[PDB]
């Protein structure tokens, strides 16, 4: 689990139905790392510093364990900066 | 954008839920909360045309499980110009 | 036109997505939304006889599949003027 | 604190005992009630996100038990710019 | 005194018999009648804590047997300071 | 006369009714007719106590058939002068 | 707009309506009407991904009522450049 | 007129039919008759919505008894501007 | 999950048969990365902005939960540079 | 299996539920190094050389084959410096 | 902080292990273990509402599985001024 | 006041609740917490009979489900003045 | 060493059986001998993991079969220095 930072939204209109209706967002460490997309199964703002996990647990934390998900967001930082 | 989608809700906690996922979930402008009566409240929100469809489903999801629950999510993509005088354009 | 088409739904999104179809299908005006009380809400249309016929029967096979559902449907060819002052001229 | 605490019942008597709760419990700020129709009353509360979780848990399992009950019981912790135009800011 | 007392009453005959039994069981000020929509009727009474509980419990008594009936009835001794800012100070 | 009548019907046609029953029956004025919510009216008939009397058994009476029916018929001999300022004086 | 939204139905009215549910859902350009053979008719719109999938939606479940019905609807979000030999460019 | 109405018959005579009623019915025009294929044949009619509504309505019922039978009659009262771009301007 | 771009496709005649008949598609996050094979599972030509799943959820995203993928294209983003 | 130090506690309120109760620490392979957030499956103070898992083994390491881990850690290091 | 978190078990080594584990768990300072009698020990924890949450349900998470067990785990967020008179400042 | 309420249970946890809900409901004052050995823990409050009992009310409908649970709920109205020499005067 | 071995009985003798085959076991030390109240005894030792673990296992399977029987053996590693605050440090 590392922690990452909310940069945006993504919308990708052609995906795979599996995906369900779960928000995508896109997601870094730090402003200028790589980004990242992952599903947010909390529901946050851009700015937001976030918990997010990877592997498998990611696919049942966005919600079933057959969910085509290998980064989710579990949880918002209470405080960190 | 002026793609349309809206969501209703019996009572308001799901309906301001349902309009925070749609916010978070793409880029669109929450236009107005509407109630309805009888405990109807229902969330407008424009926007791009893929934007409005992932709003308008990632807050159907959402709010599915919170309170009475959802009533309905609709998407208009293209909006008549008539059916754009009965819609808000700010909320309040 | 001096015809007038009525859809009456529970829900606010049921009564857009019938004026939308109303609006899309025939050269109908729409002239007002009215919030009855109880989550009624009742859209009004404007039009020839013909127009406003197509238009309510488009806009009910719509909107019987959208929300809490159809309530009304109804078509007046010939409205009298006392029930002129009782119809909006204009929506909001 | 911007994390947003929402209890629904229906009925006034409910909503006022899921307020006294809430702020009893935790240092949570009620900034409105709102009457959404139908007999439904929703009261929100602002403040931190433990403190808002506490409030919250506290006003339902308060609320629980008086009243025609318990509606929606939803903590955000972040709530979008957007929705925060529909949020009322002081009670009256 | 700054105690409260609430009875929500299905109607608004079994809320005028209720403030009535309240007001006439113990001395406590009638401060608001609420029409909470969908035909709840709360009459809320302010007093010292005894009086409020004996016109609070006098009130259920007196119109569980009229109208649709009692909806619920509640006494809260201590009322916190952010709920005062949602409690009526006169009725009107 | 200080005695208080009331009768509460889902809808405003029995409402009228009654009210037509109650001045017709007795010596009593009729000083308000409120809509609650949901469907809810209730019509007040102030007057002598053997006047509200009559007034509100015919207007129970009479309304029982009409409408949706009757909800409630209650009569106060005497009204705490607080729930006085919860009446309404004259019809509007 | 290069994403590709196809109707495929047995007879020219069910087409027809098809098409004209597409433009009238989103913005979409019509840009072929093809006959197959052996009663298949192929409608062809042109536009963004999301407005495309808005109109193939809103095609596929107005077209599915209406003639000998739909035989197929499908979306391609990116066309390749060798299809696009094979896509006509304007209806005739 | 500008609303459309059209006729899918599996053959040609009840095709010509159709086309027949339609054209006696009301003030239509006969716009074209397309060999789609497979042994379908759809005519289509231009003119005011009331006149279109009957045309069809008068041929479906005359050339249901007669063939193979009808396959599909449809009305659009409004039509888009794209769908305008594949229908027939005159017969041939 | 990551924001790669397509670069071309790629054929292995001799491949496990447990691959089935999915596309095989040549990724790089830009221009000059280390490039990398993924199932094709939504069909994009080259010069897309695709959204990528790895580790098991690729697999079911290539169709099956005992699929040979741990990459996987699952969509195409709308709006991206 | 990694060695990394025990930097602080990490609390998030608003976390899913799939979670349980199971305390959140930051951890490093080295002062400066990138933090990582693991679940502690033994109750370890900061400072502390640990031992953790990674991948699928960090969900049942956790507690449950679904736990939402990615990282936990199963073990304090007798000897470490 | 000003929350109180205590848990209560029978036996001190439940007690230990979950002072043990509030104390890891997240930012609380132990203030006071208490042998209540009987072989009841309660441990309270001080801090903000978050990190005593969190460090209360990995506190009762631990000792649940130890010892006699947990009797009791609770968390009051808002601690009113009465009840700091019973409240140990520091442990012993 | 010169009221008793008291409240009695297994455990330290559910006596601090049922005194954090007597002191949050009514204006009473907590004058004592005695272990009374075995695990019994009596928290007692003071103040006016009508706070008493609400306070009493609300700590024993509290801690009924917390910790072991709710052994004894009592109020006295008047205490004899024997009785206050085995009454504490404030809490340690 | 910094590790803490806990057992608790209920009785003396057990405690004191365990002690002793904790202290023959492995080399740590014996910090404290509690009495907890209604019969329960923890007796804690300290020294490093290795010995700590093979300290408590002993003590656990001597002091099982004596007395009225072992209720806790738990062993902790690092104890947090909060921790530190409620442990004695030399027996007596």
């Amino acid at each position: 689990m590392k922690i990452m930072q909310v940069e945006k939204t993504l919308v990708s209109t052609n995906r795979i139905a599996d995906m369900g209706h779960k928000p995508l967002l896109v997601v870094w460490e730090k402003p200028g790392a790589p980004r990242q997309v992952a599903v947010d199964a909390i529901g946050c703002i851009p700015g937001d510093w976030v918990l997010c996990v990877g592997s498998s647990a990611a696919r049942e934390a966005a919600g079933s364990k057959s969910y085509p998900s290998d980064l989710t967001i579990i949880g918002i930082i209470d405080q960190w900066n | 954008g002026i793609a349309l989608g809206m969501i209703e809700t019996r009572g308001l906690v799901p309906a301001i839920e349902a309009a925070d996922a749609m916010t978070k979930a793409a880029e669109v402008r929450l236009v107005g909360r509407q109630f309805v009566g009888g405990g109807y409240v229902t969330v407008l929100v424009r926007g791009e045309t893929g934007a409005v469809n992932a709003a308008v489903r990632a807050g159907a999801d959402a709010c599915e499980r919170v309170g009475d629950g959802l009533v309905a999510a609709h998407i208009i993509a293209r909006v008549h110009s008539e059916v754009e005088n009965i819609l808000p354009k700010a909320p309040q």
